[PDB]
């Protein structure tokens, strides 16, 4: 039993700034036979497989920028990123290979950037879905910062919250924004009893809500 | 070009069993330990086991979590690696990677596969319905989407114009409701390019061998 534990669980930092994350082992990973620490760091960008950054604690794998530095010995290790970039958004994992292998729980690195307002887009049900008996109204809140945001759905000027399911994306790797979907799912029958459909995005970038709506006809 | 490619993933009944495969190439397969690593969605990597190289007898070792229940083997004439999974539970639901491990000297997982997703559920394979998200507004750019609704299990892939629309794409994490997944994908293009030039979403749901193209036409 070698337990691996990482700190912190998550943190955000601006581009250009420095980051240190820690990795602790329940015993020394220092091979006395070889004088190396069997500790590796892996970077896993969103939707990607883990890729290797550092091994034997401090050895940079070829291709990996000098921005990344692995440090530490025995039971305590650190991955430092000297000047954080938009693309460093990822979960970082430490791993011991001293008694078999064991990964830590990971550190999620998010990127702080200037506030940005969402582009809001609204879409009525497709004629295809309708004839099958369903009616999904979809709203995209794209490329905003920060992540906290609110959507109100209004049918005929009245707020509704049933059948609203929302889904945020990971942060963008290029511009560090978030995006989110708000999907309102009706039956064709209920959809037809009303004439006006409204998606409302409230976000700290404005006192005034962004409003996108369409008429059924 | 070292390549690792997992396969065999998909829907399995609880109590059921399943074998995964890992095809390798571009290196001397026999000189390397190979490991299996899993990861529940939104969660951490868990090491499951390895199988040693030739020099060490192709012997296996396992983590305590799956030891006695999972089984690793390799085909050295094919450069293939297998994991045999038995008596599955929902805890076993995860993306499974194979990784190139110890060669006798280096202590690194130098290379990883893309992963194959395993879903342990009594629910049934349901193909997706695909709906066009067409607008109309105006702006210098325009946003379109495809609504992928009511499929099981994960995953699906969404591309736009067969991958030649790569920027301005936001595919959203699926949401589970009543045992079915629903996700959407957005794409933003110059107003000048649509609908003059066509935009099409290409959705795949390999669990049900579904392939759909959906052209986005002005309403
Ligand atoms: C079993 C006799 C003693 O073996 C050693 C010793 O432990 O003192 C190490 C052994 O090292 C080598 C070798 O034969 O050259 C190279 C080394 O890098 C390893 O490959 C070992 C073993 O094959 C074990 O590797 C693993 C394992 O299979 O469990 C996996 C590794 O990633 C790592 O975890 C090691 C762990 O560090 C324990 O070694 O375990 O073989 C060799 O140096 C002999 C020496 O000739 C004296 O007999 O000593
Ligand atoms: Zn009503």
């Amino acid at each position: 039993d070698i337990v691996m534990t990482q700190s912190p669980s998550s943190l955000a930092v601006s581009a250009g700034e420095k980051v240190t994350m820690n990795c602790k082992s329940s015993q020394s990973l220092l091979n006395s036979r070889t004088r190396k620490n069997y500790l590796a760091w892996y970077q896993q960008k969103p939707g990607q497989s883990p890729k290797l950054l550092i091994y034997w604690a401090s050895t940079r794998e070829s291709g990996v920028p000098d921005r990344f530095t692995g440090s530490g010995s025995g039971t305590d290790f650190a991955l430092t990123i000297s000047s954080v970039q938009a693309e460093d958004l990822a979960v970082y994992y430490c791993k011991q290979s001293y008694n078999l292998r064991t990964f830590g729980g990971g550190t999620k690195l998010e990127i702080k950037r200037a506030d940005a307002a969402p582009t809001v887009s609204i879409f009525p049900p497709s004629s295809e879905q309708l004839t099958s008996g369903g009616a999904s109204v979809v709203c995209f809140l794209n490329n905003f910062y920060p992540k906290d945001i609110n959507v109100k759905w209004k049918i005929d000027g009245s707020e509704r919250a049933n059948g609203v399911l929302n889904s945020w994306t990971d942060q963008d790797s290029k511009d560090s924004t978030y995006s989110m979907t708000s999907t309102l799912t009706l039956t064709k029958d209920e959809y037809e009893r009303h004439n006006s459909y409204t998606c409302e995005a409230s976000h700290k970038t404005s006192t005034s809500p962004i409003v996108k709506s369409f008429n059924r006809n | 070009e070292v390549k690792l490619v997992e396969s065999g993933g998909g829907l399995v009944q609880p109590g059921g069993s399943l074998r995964l495969a890992c095809a390798t190439s571009g290196f001397t397969f026999t000189d390397y330990y190979m490991s299996w690593v899993r990861q529940p969605p939104g969660k951490a990597l868990e090491w499951l086991g390895f199988i040693r190289n030739k020099a060490k007898g192709y012997t296996t070792e396992y983590s305590a979590s799956v030891k006695g229940r999972f089984t690793i083997s390799r085909d050295n004439s094919q450069s293939s690696l297998y994991l045999q999974m038995n008596t599955l539970r929902a805890e076993d639901s995860a993306t499974y990677y194979c990784a190139r491990d110890h060669d006798g000297y280096y202590e690194r997982f130098a290379y990883w596969g893309q992963g194959t997703l395993v879903t342990v559920s009594a629910a049934a394979t349901t193909p997706p319905s695909v709906y066009p998200l067409a607008p109309g507004a105006t702006n210098s750019m325009v946003t379109l989407g495809c609504l992928v609704k009511g499929y099981f299990p994960e995953p699906v892939t969404v591309t736009w114009n067969s991958g030649s629309l790569s920027t301005g794409v936001h595919t959203f994490p699926a949401v589970l409701s009543s045992d079915l997944y629903t996700l959407t994908s957005s794409v933003t293009v110059p107003s000048k390019t649509w609908p003059s030039e066509t935009v099409t979403c290409n959705v795949a749901h390999p669990a049900s061998s579904t392939k759909v193209d959906k052209k986005i036409v002005p309403r």
